[PDB]
RNA sequence: CUCCGCAUAAGCCUGCGUCAGAUUAAAACGAACUGACAAUUAACAGCCCAAUAUCUACAAUCAACCAACAAGUCAUUAUUACCCUCACUGUCAACCCAACACAGGCAUGCUCAUAAGGAAAGGUUAAAAAAAGUAAAAGGAACUCGGCAAAUCUUACCCCG
RNA sequence: GCUACCUAAGAACAGCUAAAAGAGCACACCCGUCUAUGUAGCAAAAUAGUGGGAAGAUUUAUAGGUAGAGGCGACAAACCUA
RNA sequence: GCUAAACCUAGCCCCAAACCCACUCCACCUUACUACCAGACAACCUUAGCCAAACCAUUUACCCAAAUAAAGUAUAGGCGAUA
């Protein structure tokens, strides 16, 4: 019911509420699917509360009790899609050889950056598709002039960068003359 | 410009169709032609200029009655309404068409020339020397192109060779196939000629903008020239 | 009269004459992004 | 579920079914007064009513006779110290009702 | 800016914010019959009211697909329109008033009236008074109006002791939306139709609020709210628009009660009310020291039949249809 | 004067333009002639929620729990432990061929199957 | 001729093909692996594709010559139908006689005052006040409005009469119903498909108007003729039709015969109302359609001059103006010009009032003409309330 | 006092709601400024439509008399296909375009003077010159380039178009 | 998105006289004749009064079109973002 | 005595060397950053002018693939400016 999305009654204005660990995602591997399954929703349950009490504690202009608790919830779920994602990638390796979920490919956009166009579903062919047709997946060679400018000025980014460190070395052997080895 | 001719209808109605202004402009949206802009909203009416058009599985002379002779926006000449077997289209109207008459079109070119009637079609090898005759086709069965103003008329002159001489309502004579069909008579509203546009603001109802104000001095090619008839214009190929 | 009030805001005139879609539509305009792009503006159009 | 590709359907097509949902809610109290029957939810964008019934009745068995929502703007009017425009996030409200009285 | 009620409404609980909006006091059943000093053919009318069911429903031949959101529209509208059409001529003689009676057909019915005051939250107005204002726009199916008024159910002081519900919260919440557009009161016709009095009004629910979607959104105890609130606000609109085409108003509250009913039905339950107004004086000024209640009768809603199989009716309740009957042969006191 | 900086939004522009942008919620249906929506059931998501009566594990993790090395899971440790036992199994019987390659769980083509691999046609 | 159509307006042609496809042998090398158009690439060419489900949002009907009911011989179908000649053309297509005036049967019904509406006058005004007035909210209702009203009340007014005749309790008011009869004509196909209007239905048969000898004089009438237009001018010429023989009603209705037709004509635009003579041309072709269908469903598809005639009346009207047909189907041998014919009395242009002012006019500060109707006539209620009591007064 | 006012559209985008800060409104402790917390809930509105063929001469104006020209915003049918339902988005304000809390610009409905919305004077004094008004003896264009201005409510001509 | 002209589909025009109207009187509305004030002003063209038109060649909201060797112009060398 | 004054870092410039270049999920050519439909449009084509010639009208240097040298030579050019 509509009291889980509170904590205990107990609880309820205590400063601090002790907590566990957040699982780990060695611990989350050795548990099946099912079990993951269910104890996501276990952990959707508490951090909808711990959402919920952290709002209201911005209502009531009041500290959170315990805010690591949310951390540590965030942590384990972020754990365990991680688990799961490992164990679908490792099977759709296997039985596909892919890598990726979803199909894409590389392309040159209008303004010629390599891109990697993430493909979308249809129910019709590309060449019947209006809308897609007049996307531009090709550059033109007025662009050519651009890519180089746009190529020298990572260039320069980069060679003040790199200068700016060797400047920064030498001030290290200024301050600490005893670096030469 | 993204400029679209409404002339985008295919299929034959006798419903008024909705039509766009232009305002002198072309496709690219520049004025093309100058003093043209807004005047009362039309709706075209599309006038079959073939009569000799039998229906779809039907064949030689045909009559058809006259319906309704109403006034046309689109044009000077009035039109009339004729309906014949199942089909109902729009033509000119002559002179003295009204409701209720009857109207035939034949291609039938005999050895003597036919009593012409007021408002028939026929081909120019049946018609007497000297019939008034209007909207006149260059080539058989491509559509009358002439002679369709507001009380205009030609003459057939001659007859030779299997070829007919028309007299154009400029004077310029016009040598066509005998085939080539023509109405009898003169088209309606012969006193158009006479209206008086009264003020200023009928010419904007009608369409028509003012004349630029820049002062032009007038050149050589101003006054009267005193020009020979042009030699008479042939369609028929020897 | 008095003038200084010649915008007069309009979503879909703004969209139509200045947006990404027309701006791409030709060779010139897709320029035009490039040389925002190079430049580094954070609006690249409207 | 959001950030994700939903599976595109057909006629005839298989029920699309969603197993970890990471759709996260909150229930906030309030700010005006509301029927004893009203709950007010904070619930992501992308979220719809009909979601928001069947996620509640699903997990929580809670009995759900109507669901309205509301998207509200967040004030982008603070600035930094840069004179920088600050976006307040926009959120969207879920006004829940309960069925059995 | 108003309040716009609308009789049919997919609020929940929405019986008893209308209640309030129009002091209505809720009461279950029909009202108390008068004690007071030709034969009825239950076989000729139960026949007519078959023959119409079986006529939408199998014997009329449809040129098109009958889609389930089409139904009520294609199938339950025209039904109530006949079955109100034909009861009315068979019961002419039983009822002489029916005779030189106006039946309408989907006619708009408008009152707008003002309860309650707020104090305006926001704005260059706030902390200034502004009324509440109300509008109904109803479109009942049918309805008969009579050049006649009906007699009073109970007497225009009658006191029962059953307090109005209140609201603790704005009516935007119910949910109630705001808008400004023309003020309409409105029976049905123009004050010049000689017709200015209310009759029966036969109202059929729309599929958005069919029995069978409302199941299926855990509202099965908003079933007869849905009934009770048409019923409520309905009539109150209608007579409330009747007493003002008498010249009364929130200062000139009604010297004597008007009385309608309504039969309210999806097409196959059908539900029974009446309504007396007893007030108009709803405004805070004029309701101070009102002890005046408006009164609405109700029954729970009770199916005409079981099934439709072929050119059957199956279970055909005798009682629904009686029901239909007896508010038809309602007629006005003759004077002496 | 127009602001280009903050995020174009379905609250910004007229009529027509408000009602057309929305805010990312997957669509569930089509509009039919009438503006009359027409919901789908089967594009709706279905929550697929287990039982959890006598489920033991909890949000939270005791720490006296031992600390253990992390190992992803790799495709190929998942062959070792589900393919590799049968396929050896089978060597040592003396009856093996490629033929029986779907026998161990290989799967030729992810169409036909409810939840594809690849496309991914299914939700998280 | 002149051909319609611009071509700057019609689908432009397709390019010219890359000349890589002429040479044999060479296979071009296009961007249909690269899935996007490219400038420097070939233009693939696609076959056609087949979305190979059904999708009843984008379906595609086949070719008209492949659909089952595909006909070679034309059916020429007639509510949207305006005939060009009018009662003529009804006249021949129906093959009836035209007499001028209702039967005296159906006018001495209203002779007797006793079978006078009580304050008739003043209830008939009434009506028209409601309906032109008084109706809605709108000062000046129109007459798509109206119109309906008009005569629902009209028809109101007239089954007040029960109490007078307790046969009119065996009638019904059926609206959406539709009707379908298929007869040839000089070997034209032709159908009349009915609907809209109402449909007053009865439990009994109209009485026979006509004796069985001015039945059989008939033969010696003539149908007129108008040529050059044909017969079937006006008519939708169908291709694709089932001979469908329909009276609206599956088998068992308690109410299975047609009494009257009220049809209507309440376009609120002049053009998209019928002419007079056009209107009551439809009420011919719509009375005979009934009749029909009911002869082909008592006495069989075959071509005969019945011995019982079925008589349909009709009764149209534009809010204002109304027309009166009583028509008697005598015959089903229709394919020939000549033997006993049709009969139909048609009372044309009855106007129930000449105008309504729904506002004073006031011309210098004087009302000249207050509101309400101008010229209302009862004579045209009186004939409306004649064949309301046809076959119960 | 009332120029309005209320609503819609367009535009704008939280821009006088709560709590707290002494930050400030061309003055001022109220706050439109700062920080935090709230909020606008669909019925109104936006977002629509299977295919192929086919259909659509007869304005509007109280549409009825009558007269028109500049000649007009509103229409289907045949066959095939079609079982499913109420999603999504807009909803706040003292507001917009004029660098401004600018005497300007700003579409439509209703109200036709109001039931709605507002405050011309920070206090004092009562010089000049200046601005806006009111009254004026006798005279009545003597003014002035000109009856400009004001007052009054007027005759007869001329040039040009 | 101002302005000149055009295209699509919209909206507005009380009362009185005459009842025919690019008719008269006169609101809303459009324009800007004359005077005064203002002149870093309320305003980079305004305010007050007085005026021209106000069913038309009228005014006006929305979307779109014509671009500088050009557009548009009832020619003022007008107007095309002060 | 106020207002102020004072500072040394942030980084930057010119060379050398070295070819260069992405990536979480989701969104983004329609009104970009918008899950989901019948299209088919497609890229190239001499720079000019200021300016110098004391006006100006032919003409008037612009990396084009080895520093140097041959050499400001041969040669070109209102045989002028200059190249
Ligand atoms: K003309
Ligand atoms: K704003
Ligand atoms: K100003
Ligand atoms: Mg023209
Ligand atoms: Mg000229
Ligand atoms: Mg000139
Ligand atoms: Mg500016
Ligand atoms: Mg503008
Ligand atoms: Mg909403
Ligand atoms: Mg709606
Ligand atoms: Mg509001
Ligand atoms: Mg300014
Ligand atoms: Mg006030
Ligand atoms: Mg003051
Ligand atoms: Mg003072
Ligand atoms: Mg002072
Ligand atoms: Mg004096
Ligand atoms: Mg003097
Ligand atoms: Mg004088
Ligand atoms: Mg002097
Ligand atoms: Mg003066
Ligand atoms: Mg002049
Ligand atoms: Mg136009
Ligand atoms: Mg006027
Ligand atoms: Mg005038
Ligand atoms: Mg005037
Ligand atoms: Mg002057
Ligand atoms: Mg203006
Ligand atoms: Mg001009
Ligand atoms: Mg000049
Ligand atoms: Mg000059
Ligand atoms: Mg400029
Ligand atoms: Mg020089
Ligand atoms: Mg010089």
């Amino acid at each position: 019911g509509l009291e889980e999305f509170f904590d205990d009654p107990k609880n309820w204005g205590q400063e601090k509420v002790k907590s566990g660990a957040a699982w780990t995602c060695q611990q989350l591997r050795n548990k099946s699917n099912e079990d993951l399954h269910k104890l996501w929703y276990v952990l959707l349950k508490e951090r909808n509360m711990l959402l919920t009490l952290e709002q209201e504690a911005k209502r009531q202009r009041l500290p959170m009790p315990s805010p690591e608790r949310l951390d540590k919830v965030v942590d384990s779920m972020d754990a365990l899609d991680k688990v799961v994602q490992e164990r679908e990638d490792a099977l759709r390796l296997l039985q596909t050889g892919q890598e990726r979920a979803r199909p894409g490919a590389w392309r040159r956009d209008i303004f010629g950056r390599i891109i990697w166009h993430k493909f979308k579903q249809w129910v019709i062919p590309w060449h019947l598709n209006k809308r897609y047709n007049r996307k531009r997946f090709f550059a033109l060679p007025y662009v050519d002039h651009f890519l180089r400018l746009e190529r020298e000025k990572r260039a320069r980014i980069k060679a003040r960068k790199e200068n700016l460190e060797r400047k920064k070395a030498k001030i290290l052997l200024k301050k600490f003359p005893h670096l030469a080895e | 410009a993204n400029f679209v001719s409404w002339k985008s209808r295919t299929k034959y109605t006798i419903t008024p169709v909705k039509m766009r202004k232009s305002g002198g402009r072309d496709h690219t949206g520049r004025i093309r032609v100058h003093g043209i802009g807004g005047g009362h909203k039309q709706r075209y009416r599309m006038i079959d200029f073939l009569r000799f058009r039998p229906e779809e599985t039907k064949s030689g002379p045909f009559e058809e009655k006259v319906i309704q002779v109403r006034y046309d926006p689109c044009r000077s000449a009035d039109i009339a309404l004729v309906a014949g077997g199942s089909r109902k289209r729009w033509i000119i109207a002559t002179e003295n068409m009204q409701a209720g008459d009857t109207i035939l079109n034949s291609n039938h070119i005999g050895r003597m020339a036919v009593a012409a009637r007021e408002g028939d079609a026929h081909p120019l090898g049946a018609l007497p020397v000297g019939t008034l005759i209007n909207n006149v086709e260059s080539e058989p069965g491509r559509g009358a192109q002439y002679i369709r103003a507001a009380g205009t008329c030609g003459v057939l002159l001659r007859k030779v060779n299997g070829t007919a001489i028309i007299q154009l309502p400029s004077k310029r004579q016009m040598q066509v196939l005998e085939t080539c069909v023509a109405t009898v008579g003169r088209v309606s509203n012969v006193d158009h000629n006479k209206r008086v546009i009264g003020k200023a603001g009928r010419n904007r109802w009608l369409g028509k903008r003012p004349n630029s104000g820049r002062w032009h001095r007038k050149g050589g090619w101003a006054g009267r020239k005193i020009r020979p008839l042009p030699p008479m214009k042939s369609y028929v190929k020897l | 009269k008095a003038r200084g009030n010649e915008y007069q805001p309009s979503n879909i005139k703004r969209k139509n004459k200045h947006g990404w879609v027309r701006r791409l539509s030709t060779p010139a305009g897709v320029q035009v992004i490039l040389r925002r792009m190079l430049k580094g503006r954070k609006s690249l159009s409207h | 579920a959001r950030n994700v590709v939903y599976p595109l359907y057909r006629l005839g097509g298989p029920q699309l079914r969603v197993f970890r949902t990471n759709f996260f809610i909150q229930l906030v109290r309030p700010g005006v007064a509301q029927p004893e029957d009203t709950v007010q939810f904070r619930i992501p964008m992308e979220m719809t009513r009909v979601d928001l019934r069947n996620y509640l009745e699903g997990i929580y068995n809670v009995p759900v006779a109507a669901v309205r929502t509301r998207v509200q703007h967040g004030s982008n009017k603070r600035r930094d110290h840069r004179n920088v425009r600050i976006k307040k996030p926009d959120y969207k409200v879920a006004y829940v009702q309960l069925a059995h009285g | 800016m108003k309040y716009m009620v609308y009789p049919q409404t997919f609020a929940l609980n929405a019986d008893r914010w209308y209640q309030y909006f129009t002091k209505t006091v809720f009461l279950s059943g029909l009202p108390p019959p008068p004690a007071e000093p030709p034969a009825l053919d239950l076989a000729a009318l139960r026949a007519v009211a078959c023959d119409c069911l079986l006529q939408e429903h199998f014997y009329l031949r449809r040129r098109r697909r009958v889609h389930r959101y089409e139904e009520s529209e294609v199938i339950s509208l025209p039904f109530l329109d006949q079955l109100v059409s034909t009861l009315v001529g068979l019961l002419s003689p039983h009822n002489p008033a029916l005779a030189a009676a106006a039946l309408d057909y989907r006619c708009p019915v408008h009152f707008y009236w003002v309860r309650g005051e707020e104090i305006i939250p926001r704005g260059h107005r706030r902390g200034r008074i502004d009324d509440l204002r109300y509008q109904i726009d109803d479109k009942p199916n049918n309805q008969i109006r009579i050049s006649k008024q009906l007699a009073e159910f109970v007497p225009l002081d009658y006191s029962v002791p059953i307090e109005i519900p209140t609201i603790k919260c704005k009516p935007d919440k119910l949910p109630l939306f705001k808008r400004q557009y023309e003020n309409h009161i409105f029976v049905g016709s123009k004050t010049a139709d000689p017709c200015c009095y209310g009759h029966t009004q036969f109202h059929l629910l729309p599929d958005k609020l069919r029995r069978e979607r409302l199941l299926r959104q855990n509202c099965a105890d908003q079933i007869e709210v849905v009934f009770r609130a048409n019923a409520i606000a309905s009539l109150f609109a209608w007579t409330g628009a009747q007493a003002m085409y008498q010249g009364f108003w929130s200062e000139a509250d009604v010297t004597r009660p008007f009385v309608s009913q309504a039969v309210i039905t999806d097409g196959k339950y059908f539900s029974f009310f009446c309504y007396q107004l007893n007030t108009l004086a709803l405004t805070t000024q004029a309701d101070q020291n009102n002890p005046r209640k408006n009164i609405c009768w109700g029954t729970q809603s009770k199916p005409l039949y079981e099934t439709i199989e072929d050119n059957d009716v199956k279970g055909f309740n005798d009682d629904v249809l009686l029901q239909i009957v007896h508010f038809l042969l309602n007629r006005p006191k003759e004077e002496k | 004067g127009a602001d280009r900086m903050s995020k174009w939004t379905s609250k910004r522009g007229p009529r027509s333009f408000r009602g057309r942008k929305g805010r990312g919620a997957k669509g569930i249906g089509f509009l039919t002639s009438g503006w009359r929506f027409v919901q789908i059931k089967e594009m709706v998501p279905e929550f697929v929620v287990p039982d959890l009566t006598g489920f033991k594990l909890k949000p939270y993790v005791s720490y006296l729990a031992p600390e253990s090395e992390e190992t992803p899971l790799t495709a190929a440790q998942l062959f070792s432990e589900a393919v590799a036992p049968a396929i050896e199994k089978d060597f040592k019987d003396g009856t093996f061929d490629p033929d029986n390659l779907e026998k161990y769980g290989f799967e030729p083509t992810q169409e036909g199957k409810l939840f594809q691999l690849y496309p991914r046609n299914f939700l998280r | 001729a002149y051909e319609w159509g611009v071509r700057s307006t019609r689908k432009s042609e397709p390019p010219p093909l890359d000349r890589v496809y002429e040479i044999p042998g060479l296979e071009p090398i296009t961007f249909a692996g690269k899935m996007h158009f490219v400038p420097w690439l070939a233009r693939p060419i696609f076959p056609p594709w087949d979305r190979g489900y059904k999708d009843p949002r984008f379906y595609r009907s086949p070719p008209l010559h492949e659909h089952p009911l595909y006909k070679d011989q034309a059916c020429y179908i007639f509510h949207r139908c305006r005939l060009l000649e009018g009662v003529k053309q009804a006249l021949w297509l129906t093959k009836t006689k035209l007499i001028e005036g209702l039967p005296e049967k159906v006018l001495s019904l209203v002779d007797d005052p006793r079978n006078h509406i009580e304050n008739q006058d003043e209830c008939v005004l009434n009506v028209i006040s409601h309906a032109r007035l008084w109706q809605t909210t709108e000062e000046i209702p129109k007459r798509e409005t109206y119109c309906p009203v008009i005569v629902d009340n009209l028809i109101q007014l007239c089954k007040s009469q029960i109490l007078k005749h307790p046969s009119l309790a065996r009638r019904i008011c059926v609206q959406n119903s539709t009707f379908s009869a298929t007869w040839n004509r000089e070997s034209l196909l032709l159908q009349v498909r009915g609907s809209g209007g109402a449909r007053l239905s009865t439990k009994d048969p109209l009485p026979t108007i006509a004796s069985r000898e001015e039945i059989e004089a008939t033969k010696n009438h003539v149908l007129e003729t108008f040529y050059p237009i044909s017969p079937i001018i006006d008519l939708h010429e169908c291709n694709i039709y089932d001979v469908k023989n329909d009276t609206g009603f599956q088998e068992g209705y308690p109410y299975p015969y047609p009494h009257t037709l009220y049809l209507l004509d309440k376009a609120n635009l002049r053009p998209h109302r019928l002419q007079p003579d056009q209107l009551r041309a439809k009420m011919i072709l719509f009375a005979f359609g009934s009749a029909l269908a009911q002869a082909r469903l008592l006495y069989g598809n075959d071509a005969k001059v019945l011995e019982q005639p079925v008589v349909v009346q009709s009764v149209g009207t534009d809010g204002r103006v109304f027309h009166f047909l009583v028509f008697q189907l005598n015959t089903t041998d229709l394919d020939c010009n000549e033997g006993v014919k049709n009969l139909a009395w048609v009372d044309s242009d009855q106007l129930l009032y000449q105008h309504f002012w729904c506002l004073p006019v006031i011309k210098k500060r004087v009302v000249v003409e207050p509101v309400g109707p101008v010229g209302f006539k009862p004579e045209t209620f009186r004939k409306f309330l004649a064949l309301y009591l046809h076959g119960a007064a």
